[PDB]
């Protein structure tokens, strides 16, 4: 149970507490607002994993919102699924972490002035690169990387916090009193507290990865939901410490102003021991995207297990058994990406699309119980808490769609788009000589060049 | 599904495709180096930051001198106590300090008879004082205390010898600074007789017992030679005059008298105020008032206000109102002399709810000088104006730009910016946009042409562009 809890915590916590504050505060309007935007956060997420876990323990099968969506709904949802992992969430993702990790190495280089976007985008895809090739190198050493990449993360977090705990133990909560918590310098309209909450759940991706690994656990029925209850609220609460403590550490504008909240904390707070702690934040992003890849490297594996994707994502090296092709593209679509917007923007649209896909997938939950309600589910939970989330989720929507019309606009053309695709490949049955010809052409070119096979 | 089996692909792979393997690997390993090369070495040829100056606290705000705090509050509450709830107001209007006083003990012209050490009994006590000074203080409103040794009588410094007056100034900094006063003003410094020297000596001492403790000096000379003349020797001594008393209502005379003021001293840090102990109406008409208070916080310089100009009060277009210490309209009672005799319009109460009225300039202005780097330590850069007009740009190393234009004449002109006069760091824009102008009837927000506008009479126009 203990470990089991310990597994939710790593996978929920990451570098979203190092992007998020300058987001977060930037709409609120107050510090106020902020907390209670991150508390509310902390809820919805738990009330969202809560009844994803309902899911997942009714069907046994594992793959996560692709192998649910694809049970509830039928091949065309679950391919739009998937369409939109590999398209938005993961590449979005790694090239969030991988411009914030830029943008901490070079902030003490330049602590007033921005740095060239040359400079931070090279210094992005160098990072991202050398990942892509570690993680293709084996795996031993990426998963050991990966363990000291969270035990820098988790050093990062506890020095924050215990930075903290000294400061207010001190007497400095001069910001944090309701006669300034609650200065607004701004009169925060409905969008921009639900700007505010997309900017603040990026936080928490990664919670529905859980579901992923349904299929790796002794006794899931049981220490499943205590393991909930146990993680996610201790990570709100280590998310409103350090909040706080950036709070006591700073002002309003003098958080606003700074390109990365934690080194501008490190050098203002700790002293000329402050070189050591933005190394440590890069780890953290360096384990982000370490780990990022390998959820990726499995969700191809089980998208191409079930067959919509083409079989070449999924073979393995001969002898690293590694699957170079996915990772390649996936680079590929990242370094695409990044070289076009920046980090609130990508922020913004891959939050908005992760909220769809979890209401889309909630709302399957919630067609499987009204069609069929004689299976045998090990867990029950009361309707209160998935017509909340349908509720808030439609507000959320909504509110997304009137204010910043542009990004959830395009997000929807291109998960739509995958309909017509998937029409003239699953869908579409009866190919001519000339399309397997050229599909066996490809795939034998693939094989020759990667050196790859079907695992067994 | 088709694939190629693994013992297949062994023998596929094995006679040639493993030298290309090889190739690619060396050559997305030579890739990565030379793109970290790159970038570290755009990093060593990129811009570097500017530093910081290290402001002090008479620097990020105006002051707002008090002459008699009986006027401020009006009868019955002419107390240090009741000052105490007025903070409130203050922290409003954002200054970030307060010339209060004088309160030393005074009766009439006897230099034997008159302390500085003892505060007169009827503005309050000394634990008033103290009170007050703690609030003052959490609410971050630095206090600074007057010391003219005479100011109920026609000469300020006393018919007699001075150089007991000189003693009995140091006795009361040094008392006062253990008080916890944060500076002191000393008015009309020209019936002392070399004054320069005294001036040396109290701020050697303000400056002695720390580093963020001012001397302020008035004098009603309007000629640049005597301010010279009392600056030579002295660097970090806030000075205001009657230097820009006249008006003209001439553009191009203000544009000299700035200009050449700064020349002279080169960029030191100045005060920008119109008098010592007077209010803007007392030189100004009512329709210019909306356009010099524009002109002072954008200025390089700590402005310094009198009480009850944020509102336009005048004396001389009210009766009943000594000149000298008019009385602070609070509300539409604050006048029970002549009942009737005040409107909406000349009260603090009804013109925090409008928009449009001189109080809101005030307040938002006092907030963009107050928090934006352009103004509060931005290098001023004034280019050639139209036949009336004045202009310039406050810019400071990568922050966003700012550019004010003033209109002092009567008739509407046109803007006529004239390039070949700024810094290539400091181009002015095609498009730059619009923060806020003196009249309504301008889109706020909008961004506006810097060719083709036109200037309406009596209007000064805020406007901001970023880098370039
Ligand atoms: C100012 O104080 C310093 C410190 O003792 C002293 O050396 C200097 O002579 C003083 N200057 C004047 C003009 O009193
Ligand atoms: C300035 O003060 C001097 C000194 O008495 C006086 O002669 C002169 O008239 C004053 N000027 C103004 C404009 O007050
Ligand atoms: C300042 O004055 C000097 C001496 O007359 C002159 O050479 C210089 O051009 C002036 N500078 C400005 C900016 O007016
Ligand atoms: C306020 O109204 C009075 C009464 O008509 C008028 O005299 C005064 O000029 C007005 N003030 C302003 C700023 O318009």
């Amino acid at each position: 149970l203990l470990s089991a809890c310990t597994i939710i915590i790593g996978n929920i916590i990451g570098s979203g507490i190092f992007i998020s504050p300058k987001g977060v505060l930037e709409h609120s309007g107050s510090v106020g607002l902020a907390l209670f935007v991150w508390v509310l956060g902390g809820g919805v997420t738990a009330l969202g994993s809560l009844c994803y876990a309902e899911l997942g323990v009714a069907i046994p099968k594992s793959g996560g919102d692709y192998a649910y969506v694809t049970e509830i709904f039928g091949g065309l949802a679950g391919f739009l699924l998937l369409w939109s992992a590999v398209l938005i969430m993961y590449p979005t993702s790694l090239a969030v972490i991988s411009m914030t990790f830029s943008n901490y190495v070079l902030q003490p280089v330049f602590p007033n002035c921005i740095p060239p976007t040359t400079a931070s985008r090279v210094l992005s895809m160098a990072c991202l690169m050398l990942l892509t090739w570690v993680n293709s190198s084996s795996v031993r050493w990426a998963t050991r990387i990966q363990d000291m990449f969270t035990g820098g993360k988790l050093l990062a977090l506890s020095l924050i916090i215990g930075v903290g705990l000294l400061q207010i133990f001190q007497g400095h909560f001069e910001e944090l009193r309701p006669s300034n918590a609650f200065a607004f310098w701004m009169t925060p309209s409905v969008g921009h507290l639900a700007l505010a909450f997309l900017q603040g759940s990026f936080a928490f991706s990664g919670w529905n990865f859980l579901n992923y690994v349904t299929e790796e656990m002794v006794d899931a029925r049981k220490n499943l939901p205590r393991a909930i209850f146990i993680s996610i609220p201790l990570v709100t609460f280590v998310y409103t410490f350090t909040n706080i403590a950036y709070f006591t550490a700073m002002s309003p504008q003098e958080l606003l102003s700074s390109n990365a909240v934690a080194v501008t904390f490190g050098e203002k707070l700790l002293g000329y021991f402050s070189w050591v702690m933005p190394v440590s934040v890069a780890l953290s992003t360096f384990g982000g995207i370490n780990g990022y890849l390998f959820t990726y490297s499995r969700l191809c594996f089980s998208g191409a297990r079930e067959g919509h994707l083409p079989s070449l994502l999924a073979m393995i090296h001969v002898r690293h058994c590694t699957p170079i092709p996915a990772l390649l593209v996936c680079c590929g679509a990242t370094a695409v990406i990044m070289l076009v917007g920046d980090t609130y923007t990508l922020i913004n649209y891959v939050s908005f699309i992760n909220y769809l896909c979890y209401g889309v997938t909630i709302l399957g939950l919630l067609l499987l119980r009204w069609r069929r309600p004689a299976l045998h589910r090990p867990i029950k939970v009361n309707l209160l808490i998935p017509v909340a989330y349908l509720v808030f989720w439609a507000f959320l929507l909504v509110f997304s769609f009137i204010s910043e019309p542009m990004v959830c606009g395009v997000g929807v053309i291109i998960i739509l788009t995958g309909v017509p695709i998937f029409f003239l490949g699953v869908f579409w049955r009866s190919k001519p000589k000339c399309v397997h010809r050229l599909t066996e052409s490809m795939t034998h070119w693939g094989q020759e060049l990667c050196f790859v096979v079907y695992p067994q | 599904t088709g694939l190629s089996k693994e013992e297949l692909l062994k023998v596929a792979g094995s006679p040639g495709w493993v030298r290309t393997r090889w190739a690619l690997l060396l050559l997305f390993w030579l890739g990565w180096l030379g793109m970290l090369a790159g970038a570290v070495v755009i990093i060593v040829r990129a811009p570097r930051c500017r530093e910081l100056p290290a402001q002090k606290w008479w620097h990020t705000g105006a002051l707002y001198r008090i002459g008699d705090l009986q006027a401020f509050q009006g009868h019955g509450a002419g107390n240090l106590a009741g000052l105490k709830g007025r903070l409130d107001y203050l922290s409003s209007l954002k200054v970030k300090g307060l010339v209060l006083g004088p309160i030393h003990k005074n009766q009439k012209d006897d230099v034997a008879q008159t302390d500085l050490l003892q505060i007169d009994p009827n503005f309050g006590s000394k634990e008033d004082f103290d009170s007050l000074l703690q609030s003052a203080k959490k609410k971050s409103i630095r206090v600074i205390l007057d010391l003219t040794p005479n100011y109920r009588g026609e000469n300020s410094w006393f018919s007699t010898q001075v150089d007991t007056v000189a003693t009995k100034v140091k006795d009361a900094l040094e008392f006062w600074l253990q008080a916890g006063v944060d500076g002191f003003q000393v008015r009309d410094i020209e019936n002392l007789k070399d004054a320069s020297s005294f001036l040396a000596e109290w701020q050697n001492i303000t400056k002695g017992f720390s580093e963020d403790r001012l001397l302020i000096a008035g004098t009603n000379s309007s000629d640049l030679q005597q301010i010279l003349s009392l600056l030579e020797s002295n660097k970090d001594l806030l000075l205001t005059s009657s230097y820009l008393s006249d008006s003209g209502s001439t553009g191009e005379h203000t544009k000299s008298l700035v200009t050449q003021y700064l020349n002279a001293t080169g960029n030191r840090w100045c005060s920008w105020s119109l008098s010592q102990a007077r209010l803007l109406t007392s030189f100004l008409p009512a329709q210019l008032l909306r356009l010099y208070q524009l002109m002072l916080f954008t200025l390089p310089g700590t402005p310094v206000f009198s009480y009850g100009d944020e509102i336009g009060l005048d004396a001389a277009a009210l009766p009943g109102q000594p000149m000298e210490a008019p009385v602070m309209l609070w509300d539409e009672s604050s006048f029970p002399d002549i009942p009737g005799a005040v409107s909406a319009n000349m009260t603090v109460k009804g013109q925090s709810e409008d928009p449009g009225s001189l109080l809101s300039l005030f307040r938002r202005l006092s907030d963009q000088r107050s928090k934006e780097r352009s103004l509060l330590h931005g290098d001023f850069h004034a280019f050639s104006a139209g036949p009336g007009l004045f202009s310039y740009i406050r810019h400071w190393d990568q922050n966003e730009r700012f550019l004010v234009v003033l209109n002092f004449g009567d008739v509407g002109l046109s803007a006529g910016l004239q390039a070949s006069d700024l810094p290539a760091s400091a181009s002015l824009p095609a498009k730059a946009d619009l923060l806020l102008s003196t009249q309504p009837g301008r889109e706020e927000g909008s961004p506006l042409e810097l060719e083709r506008l036109k200037l309406e009479p009596h209007e000064g126009l805020l406007l901001r562009f970023p880098y370039a």
